[PDB]
């Protein structure tokens, strides 16, 4: 097994997760804001956003719809498990990090030529594995798969 | 009786058509439309003669004959059993349907294959309500290509009413 | 989702008489939505096919037909 | 109220009309041929035109036509800019390139109220079939326009030159049209408009 | 597609270290298998991705990532912020375009005053 | 009501007529 591929897939998954919890923080800034505010009173150094942003529930220009408490908390616990995954992958990654061989492997790649099958499930199954509304048919449950 | 005429220049007028076709036969009536929006002739007319003898005569002699404004003048002369069948096999070709229903009755048209719900269904047109009753009697709830098919009347609510046998009998007659 | 802030001739078809429930009996117990339209059914390809193939010959005596039965005795009168 | 216009009778067998609709029938009354409405006085005619009824019939007539098959406040000093035409060539054919220069902060110092100031010059291909004089015609012009300065044209006898085939990889910001995004550059810092 | 994927990613693995092994392989074998090496073949683009990615793994080899929870959160927030910004740029652009359409539609293309008669992509930048 | 619903069919009326059309 070429470690390059494994470490690659790792960095890629980490990227995917960051992107997910970032999309979340995007749709409803409260998710971060809420959190950050509390953090403020535990670790005094923490820099917190402009009050106006917090109130208007906006991150830059667009003011986002206010969400109810149950959902905010939910997504916060979801992001919690996400960050857990991330921490794990980061860990394993830290613990993990010619021509004749090129043709050597390219030769074995000829193995099982008759494999009629469409393969669109590596980044899609992950991207999907971590996105909003991943449970219902279309749009019923905010929770990711 | 009535003949269609086409490929007409809008500059051709009604008196010009009349004077044209009176040379062929006597003309009972001329309907030569006039567009209200464009205030112009739409370039095709209808000439009703005194009978289909003079009508067909003018169709034979007149077609591809007179040249008006460099454009040629054209002349042209101017209810069945339907069974819905559900749960067909994917291996059933339309021609195979034709072969299956020919033994029961002559088909006025070809079957129509469509998908409901995934669910393969077809419309089969019979020339006879009684032969349709035969294909129903034998083929209803039967297994073809290892698949159970249902044969009944297609909706219009569904065909096969009492007046339907009466009038379909006549259309057969 | 995505509501971000920054910083038909109704009375005419009744007047004309259309979109009103009606049925022709001789044609497939068919439904017609207007009385002008049904009055146009009297001169049609399929309507005359039902008459003539039924044995009731075409054109203008049978115009007011609805049910298949009555025009049969009318055609016996013819 | 008639503004001195002459509305010919319907039977006079049609000078261009303002609105080719309101007529006078065999009688003295005024009528809208589309609307088929009679009007006693020209004031009633104007009420008809300003009324939603007539408008609906106009839209219906336009639908019949399809079935049959900022402009005000535009500043205009009418000043001819300086163009620099030059025969170009690349690969594999021949194309034209124009270099239009604009003012050197000479008069644009009095108007800076973000009124389309961000809008760059625009080009369009016009057929000579329509001109203020309508004498001769039969060729195209590559017109170039900017708010204050005066329009400019360039005759294109050749049926087609530099008319490329999918130059870029189909990215959709239409701007104004395929022509403008496809082959124009606006050096706004130096005020130089290139077109090829 | 597992085959294509595998060959792309493998030739990408080797191409990431030397770039000389593939340029030799192409001349040695002569197989329509590696036809993705030319920028003509669509997949080529994705290739340019994979290699880059592998090139990246070579970046911090011998260096560990010690990002903490706080930090990861801050980062995801900043990414969000970026996305919002980009979104705003897109919006503005759409607006300007709209203006242009209005004015173009609203000028006299009959005010003619002609004079005579008859690569930009790298030019529409700055240097 | 009853008189409005008492009406004979127009085809029933045609037979009484020498020129039914
Ligand atoms: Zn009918
Ligand atoms: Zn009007």
């Amino acid at each position: 097994m070429n470690l390059l591929e494994t470490r690659r897939s790792l960095l890629e998954e980490m990227e995917i997760i960051e992107n997910a919890i970032a999309e979340r923080i995007q749709r409803n800034p409260e998710l971060y804001y809420h959190y950050i505010q509390e953090s403020s009173k535990v670790f005094p150094d923490t820099k917190l956003p402009r009050s106006s942003l917090i109130a208007e529930n906006k991150i830059y220009k667009f003011k986002k719809v206010k969400r109810k408490r149950k959902q905010i908390i939910l997504q916060q616990h979801e992001i919690n498990i996400f960050l857990r995954d991330y921490q794990e992958k980061q860990q394993t990654f830290n613990k993990i990090n010619f021509e004749r061989k090129l043709q050597q492997l390219e030769k074995e790649l000829k193995n099982e030529d008759e494999n009629f099958e469409l393969d669109i499930n590596s980044k899609k199954d992950k991207y999907a594995l971590f996105s909003s509304s991943s449970d219902p048919s279309r749009r019923t449950n905010i929770l990711s798969d | 009786n009535t003949v269609y005429v086409g490929n007409i220049d809008p500059r051709i007028t009604k008196e010009q058509l009349y004077e044209l076709f009176i040379q062929i036969n006597p003309v009972l009536r001329i309907k030569y439309p006039k567009d209200k929006v464009l205030q112009a002739y739409q370039g095709y007319a209808f000439i009703e003669f005194y009978n289909q003898g003079d009508a067909q005569y003018a169709i034979k002699i007149m077609n591809n004959t007179v040249r008006l404004y460099d454009r040629l003048i054209k002349v042209r002369q101017v209810p069945i059993a339907k069974l819905f069948i559900k749960n067909l096999a994917d291996s059933i070709d339309s021609d195979q349907l034709v072969k299956i229903f020919n033994k029961f009755g002559k088909l006025i048209r070809e079957p129509e294959i469509f998908y409901l719900s995934k669910l393969k269904c077809a419309y089969v047109y019979f020339e006879d309500f009684e032969k349709a009753d035969l294909a129903i009697k034998s083929l209803n709830n039967q297994l073809v290509a290892n698949n159970r098919i249902t044969v009944d009347y297609a909706f219009k609510n569904g065909k096969g009413n009492a007046k339907y046998g009466d009038d379909v009998d006549r259309l057969l007659n | 989702e995505g509501a971000e802030q920054v910083d038909m001739p109704y009375w005419l078809y009744k007047l004309h008489g259309l979109d009103r429930e009606y049925r022709c009996e001789i044609c497939s117990n068919k439904v017609y939505n207007g009385r002008r339209t049904f009055e146009r059914h009297f001169n049609e390809e399929r309507h005359i096919y039902h008459l003539r193939c039924l044995g009731i010959e075409p054109s203008s005596v049978f115009k007011g037909i609805t049910k298949i039965k009555e025009a049969q005795e009318l055609w016996k009168n013819m | 109220l008639s503004k001195g216009e002459n509305v010919p009778y319907t039977f006079q067998d049609e000078q261009v009309r303002s609105n080719p609709y309101i007529y006078k029938n065999h009688s003295g009354k005024l009528v809208c041929k589309l609307c088929n409405t009679m009007h006693m006085s020209w004031s009633s005619v104007e009420r008809h035109l300003g009324g939603k009824k007539h408008g609906l019939n106009v839209l219906r007539r336009g639908i019949s036509i399809e079935k049959s098959s900022d402009f005000r406040q535009q500043q205009k000093i009418i000043e001819a800019k300086q163009s620099l035409k030059n025969n170009g060539t690349i690969p594999g054919s021949v194309g034209l390139a124009i270099q239009v220069n604009y003012s050197s902060e000479v008069k644009e110092n009095s108007v800076d109220s973000d009124d389309k100031a961000k809008v760059p010059p625009l080009i369009r291909i016009v057929s000579g079939l329509e001109l203020s004089d309508t004498k001769q015609k039969g060729k195209k012009f590559l017109v170039i326009a900017y708010e204050p300065f005066e329009n400019i044209a360039i005759e294109l006898p050749p049926n087609e030159i530099l008319f490329s085939e999918n130059n870029d990889m189909d990215n959709n910001n239409d701007g104004v049209d395929e022509l403008n995004k496809k082959c124009t550059f606006w050096d706004a810092i130096s005020k130089l408009y290139y077109v090829q | 597609s597992r085959r294509d994927m595998e060959v792309i990613k493998l030739t990408a693995r080797y191409y990431a270290k030397d770039k000389s092994i593939v340029e030799q392989m192409i001349s040695k074998d002569g197989e329509a298998r590696l036809n993705f090496m030319n920028s003509s073949h669509p997949l080529h683009k994705t290739f340019t991705d994979f290699v880059a990615q592998y090139k990246r793994v070579y970046s911090f080899t011998g260096q560990e990532i010690k990002k903490s929870k706080r930090t990861i959160l801050d980062n995801c927030f900043e990414r969000t912020q970026y996305w919002e910004f980009e979104k705003d740029k897109d919006r503005e652009h759409d607006k300007l375009v709209e203006l242009c359409k209005i004015q173009f539609a609203a000028i006299p293309w009959d005010k003619f005053t002609q004079v005579a008669k008859f690569d930009l992509e790298q030019m529409r930048l700055r240097r | 009501k009853r008189r409005k619903t008492e009406k004979p069919s127009l085809s029933q009326l045609k037979s009484q007529v020498p020129y039914p059309q």
